């Protein structure tokens, strides 16, 4: 006869992230902090956040 | 919006951490299966493996 | 074309115009031994996804990434050195690929 045959739940998943980090803390942690008259923009695309 | 490359990484894959001891499935490294993790100390893997 | 960094040239390295950051899939930098003597590289399509395998000393070569397209690329190049260390008067050195 068979037996219980019950599957677990639980699920690892782990895969290379294959792109770099945005880094946006690093940046909103700067020591200079721009002027309201400034406001240096700043634009980030292919990163992972 | 659901579109480019800057996806998040909160979503779906926490990084849990390694339960060993009890079958898990595994789909991790573009591999799917299931098996009991155990833990060892090993120095074959190299840094591209 | 592009230019070399030691002993440039009168012109400037120009062969892509973009106002702004395109849309990419995979950037990465890799480091090597400066002292090598040869370099080896495979790449390869197959199933729809594209590989490539560096290696800087050795025989074997080793894994870079794995990428996923779903287009058939058809065309390879390699673009020219413009330099002024690579003449005859310069020190005896030449380009092979
Ligand atoms: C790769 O190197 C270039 C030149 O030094 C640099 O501009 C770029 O930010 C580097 N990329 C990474 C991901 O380190």
């Amino acid at each position: 006869l068979s037996g219980f045959t019950v599957k677990p739940v639980a699920t690892v998943y782990r895969r290379i992230p294959n792109l770099p980090d945005c880094d946006i803390d690093n940046w909103l942690n700067n020591v200079s902090v721009p002027s309201p008259l400034n406001w240096e923009r700043r634009i980030f695309s292919n990163c992972n956040f | 919006i659901n579109s480019g490359t800057t996806c998040s990484n909160d979503l779906l894959y926490s990084n849990t951490e390694i339960s060993t001891g009890v079958c898990v499935n595994y789909d991790l490294y573009g591999i799917t299966g299931q098996g009991i993790f155990k833990e060892v100390s090993a120095a074959y893997y190299n840094n591209w493996q | 074309h592009t230019v070399c960094k030691s002993k440039g040239s009168i012109r400037n390295e120009s062969w892509h115009i973009d106002s702004s950051e395109p849309l990419c899939l995979f950037k990465k930098n890799f480091t090597y031994n400066v002292s090598a003597d040869w370099l080896y590289f495979h790449f390869y399509q197959e199933r729809g996804v594209f590989y490539a395998y560096y290696a800087d000393v050795g025989m074997p070569t080793t894994f870079l990434f794995s990428l996923y397209l779903g287009t058939i690329l058809s065309h390879y190049y390699v673009m020219p050195l413009t330099c002024n260390a690579i003449s005859s008067n310069t020190d005896n050195e030449t380009l092979e690929y």
